């Protein structure tokens, strides 16, 4: 289409009007333009080509194959910065990717909390604020293969809220011990269980429990007695919220099997007074508690 | 009385075929035969006032609905039937429609059928849990347990006796367990929970699909992927979730990528063949998902929250028990949609 | 009023929820229209079955999860619905099947019917080895000219002459056409067989019903063999 | 096979998750199961009469 100078003079710069006038006197109005399917001269988008893009066009003053300035008339005298910054926002961050501005600030507890919430539905706040994690076993194991000995890091950890909820988790990693502990912490939260506690301080009576080769003899204790037990059992009691306990381990004292045996004993070897009362149809009275009641 | 109306159309339809047939006849004739003779006539003819009327009325009528028109935009049953001529015999398609007419009216004259079992009605017309009797359960074969040689003695309390080398399940207990299980399905449905129906024995798909449809639930008939519940992010994260209102209508709200990766755990799992789905049962236990299952004499009752003692090998027995549970879910769904209306 | 997040598809917990949902939709149609008779032209082997490729169905049928047997199951149901008698089909079936038709509507074909030229001549080109031949076939009495020379002059070997005549011998039209053959490149064998190939392609215009017989005789197949640089 | 404990006590294990705060939201099945307790005795029962004869 041929347009009058008035219309074209309200959209295009004066410097380009003469070229438009000459083209409208050389190309007849009845020209039937054909599309080339061999050579693509024009870009894949529409452009009047009246403005120089700061990125998609050659930089004015920069030397290049098609620079029209004389070699003594270039205007780039500083070379410490990139001449043509990326267009638009200034980045090419893929959709769904985040710029790693800060590195090394993640909290392993928050990383465990986010993953478990997405995989199991547990509350992230409880994991990151209410739970305490304590490593119990940290060693290196090895497998003999045709290529050679392959070492692995093994971590056994216990987590708990100090208010009845405790869990045991194990983790393995061929790379580093930190990865093994992360997996163990992840596993421990998934294995969280509630353990009965008498007066939220001790166990109900005494426990004689056999876990594989470990013989566990645990006795309930008076208030203010403290924890007088194997060091492995001590850590578990701290996480679980047991304050008073006495005990002795016979036969095997393998740390791993003491920890698992203890967790099993606290759940499978205890019976609350309420459960005993209901099962037998009898009333069970704590004499010490009644003595100080109204 | 009004047949003429249709006759008027057919007349035009016949005329249309005639016009088209001879339009194609003139498409073969060479132009040299028609064109020069036609033009010569006009050279020997003089237009009249009336002739000119159509000289421009047709030019516009053809410059309006043929050239300057939009080529595109931005009898209801069997509408593609080609009726045969009134003298010609019925076509194959017409005979099919003629037979369908007979099937609706005449084909069922003479007697009605009562007290006869139709297999499809177990799926589409399941009874309500309160109307189930021992007779109905027995008619479906629910009492037929496994061979006494395959007995899992942990089922001893469900057994009524042994007969013909198999253990007979006590249907009095089956009925009580079934009613309890049905109430659970109804409760979960009325609460808006996700009910998954799992059955992987051949032929169960039809029952499973309808059960899910009438409870607005879900089903799996092919294979339970080990880890579907415990490893859900690696198996089911890619599939699409949606938000729905209290009427179970899609809200259409786009979901944040955070909400579309979260595990979507079933609120209740129904297992038709638990002996072949140990994986699913153990995952349900690990995931604290209550489960219902049909427990045959060789099946472990303690692996499920609500066992239903019954034959799990017959499709009739399974579809009978599934149908009852599915209708119980439907009633819960209908009671939830009703409380929203009022 | 209260809102909750639920799986979109009833088959969410299956191995391939997307494929199973699509199969269920087709199965419902095959159940609702179980009575409708199938095409009797299926015996006539109607040449219409433009279904999407396995890779194209993987975009909508679970991607990597999609298994070949699952694609085979989709085709067995798409064809069964497609083969319902056209007169007795309905919109519902066609609507469901439309999404599975390979998209080739925006584009057109590149073949224009071949016809005799202004002088009644059928022109075809043939190639064999390094040789090429352009023949002009017209209705005649069996006169042949090769590069303006008599057949016995240009081709000394009778087996080369017999090769040129074979396509005309298949349609039993040796004395019904005049051939003006022009050939260049290669040797006598390449040129004689290139002319043979070009005559066969030029004879199809005179009677397109004989193409099947020409194909069966093997004269319409371009011989691909050429001198191979030893590797 | 051992008499399983974890299938019939889903309500009690879930209740510990909710009381501690490990699980924020009550599951939809929770109320239903509480009102309809599972049978958890799994005992062998004697019989003193043949029902047939
Ligand atoms: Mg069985």
């Amino acid at each position: 289409q041929h347009y009058d100078e008035s219309l074209l003079s309200r959209y295009y710069p004066e410097s380009l009007l003469k070229s438009i006038k000459l083209a409208q006197q050389t190309i007849p109005e009845d020209t039937k333009f054909r599309v080339s399917r061999n050579v693509e001269f024009a870009p894949p988008y529409l452009d009047d080509f009246t403005k120089i893009h700061p990125f998609w066009d050659y930089k004015p003053g920069m030397p290049h194959l098609h620079a029209q300035e004389e070699n003594n008339n270039f205007s780039i005298f500083r070379w410490d910065q990139v001449q043509q910054p990326l267009p638009g926002e200034g980045n090419i961050l893929p959709p769904g990717v985040s710029l790693p501005n800060d590195g090394g600030r993640k909290s392993k507890s928050a990383d465990v909390a986010a993953g478990l919430h997405k995989q199991t539905g547990v509350d992230p706040d409880y994991i990151t604020r209410k739970l305490t994690m304590k490593p119990l076993v940290m060693k290196r194991v090895s497998n003999q293969t045709g290529k050679g000995k392959i070492a692995s890091f093994y971590a056994l950890v216990v987590v708990g809220d100090k208010n009845g909820m405790v869990g045991l988790g194990e983790g393995k990693s061929r790379e580093e011990m930190s990865k093994a502990i992360f997996k163990a912490h992840w596993d421990a939260v998934r294995n969280l269980k509630e353990i009965p506690r008498y007066e939220n301080r001790t166990i109900y009576g005494d426990i004689d429990f056999r876990y594989h080769g470990v013989k566990l003899h645990l006795r309930s204790a008076k208030p203010g007695f403290g924890l007088r037990v194997n060091h492995v059992i001590f850590e578990i009691c701290e996480c679980a919220g047991i304050k008073d306990l006495s005990g002795k381990v016979y036969k095997s004292r393998n740390d791993m099997n003491i920890a698992k045996g203890t967790i099993e004993a606290f759940t499978k070897a205890q019976k609350t007074l309420d459960e005993v009362a209901l099962g037998r149809g009898k009333k069970l009275v704590d004499v010490r508690k009644v003595y100080y009641s109204s | 009385p009004n047949n003429n109306d249709e006759v008027m159309l057919l007349q035009q339809k016949l005329l249309y075929d005639e016009i088209r047939s001879e339009l194609k006849s003139l498409s073969q004739v060479p132009e040299d035969e028609i064109l020069p003779e036609l033009k010569k006539s006009l050279e020997q003819d003089k237009l009249s006032d009336k002739e000119q009327q159509l000289e421009a009325e047709l030019s516009d009528f053809f410059r309006n609905y043929a050239l300057l028109n939009k080529l595109f935009d931005s009898t209801k049953p069997y509408p593609n039937l080609i009726p045969s001529a009134n003298d010609k015999p019925y076509s194959s398609q017409e005979l099919f429609l003629r037979q369908l007419n007979h099937s609706m009216r005449t084909a069922k004259l003479g007697a009605t059928i009562s007290k006869v079992y139709y297999p499809h009605k177990d799926i589409f017309y399941p009874p309500l849990p309160e109307n189930i009797t021992v007779e109905s359960l027995m008619s479906a074969g629910v009492h037929l347990g496994q061979s006494t040689s395959l007995w899992r003695s942990s089922t001893q309390s469900y057994i009524y006796g042994e007969y013909k080398g198999i253990h007979i399940i006590d249907l009095n207990q089956t009925l009580s367990y079934l009613k309890r299980a049905a109430k659970v399905v109804e409760g979960v449905s009325e609460s808006g929970g996700i009910i998954l129906f799992l059955g992987t024995r051949q032929g169960q798909k039809r029952g499973l699909e309808e059960a899910a449809k009438k409870t607005h639930g879900y089903y799996v008939s092919t294979r339970w992927i080990p880890g579907t519940l415990t490893n859900s992010t690696e198996i089911s994260g890619i599939w699409e979730k949606q938000e729905i209102d209290s009427n179970d209508n899609p809200t259409e709200r786009a979901l944040s990528p955070n909400e579309t990766s979260k595990q979507v755990k079933p609120d209740l799992l129904v297992v038709l063949n638990p002996t072949e789905n140990r994986n699913a049962l153990l995952e349900a236990i690990k995931s604290r998902v209550p489960t219902i299952a049909i427990i045959d004499t060789d099946s472990e009752p303690s692996l499920v929250t609500y066992p239903i003692p019954g034959n799990d090998d017959s499709l009739r027995s399974v579809n009978f028990l599934l149908g009852v549970l599915a209708r119980a879910g439907q009633r819960g769904l209908q009671n939830r949609l009703a409380r929203n209306n009022e | 009023l209260p809102r909750r997040i639920v799986p979109k598809l009833a088959t969410f917990y299956s191995a391939n929820p997307n494929h199973e949902d699509r199969i269920n939709r087709l199965e419902r149609l095959l159940r609702k229209y179980i009575k409708l008779p199938s095409q009797n032209n299926n015996e006539a082997q109607q040449t219409k079955a433009p279904w999407i490729s396995f890779d194209e169905y993987a975009l909508i049928g679970g991607g990597t999860k999609l298994k070949p047997t699952q694609y085979t199951q989709l085709l067995y149901m798409l064809n069964k619905l497609h083969n319902i008698d056209p007169q007795l089909t309905n919109d519902e079936i066609t609507s469901e099947l439309s999404q599975y038709y390979k998209k080739s509507s925006m584009l057109s074909n590149n073949i224009k019917i071949k016809t005799l030229d202004e002088f009644g001549r059928s022109i075809a080109v043939g190639k064999r080895k390094s040789s090429t031949a352009k023949v002009f076939v017209v209705r005649g009495t069996g006169e042949i000219l090769v590069n303006g020379r008599q057949l016995n002059d240009y081709f000394l070997k009778m087996k080369d002459r017999e090769s040129i005549m074979y396509p005309l011998q298949v349609i039993e039209s040796v004395g019904k056409y005049n051939i003006f053959a022009t050939t260049s490149g290669g040797g006598p064998t390449g040129q004689a067989e290139s002319i043979m190939h070009a005559i066969a392609k030029a004879l199809v215009v005179f009677n397109p019903l004989l193409k099947s017989r020409l194909h069966k005789a093997g004269v319409l197949t371009r011989d691909y063999r050429h001198v191979e640089r030893k590797k | 096979m051992k008499i399983q404990t974890n299938a019939v006590n889903v309500l009690q294990r879930t209740s510990a998750y909710l009381k501690s705060g490990l699980l924020k939201e009550t599951p939809a099945w929770y109320n239903v199961v509480a009102s309809i307790p599972p049978s958890t005795k799994f005992t062998r029962e004697p019989r003193f009469k043949n029902p047939s004869n």
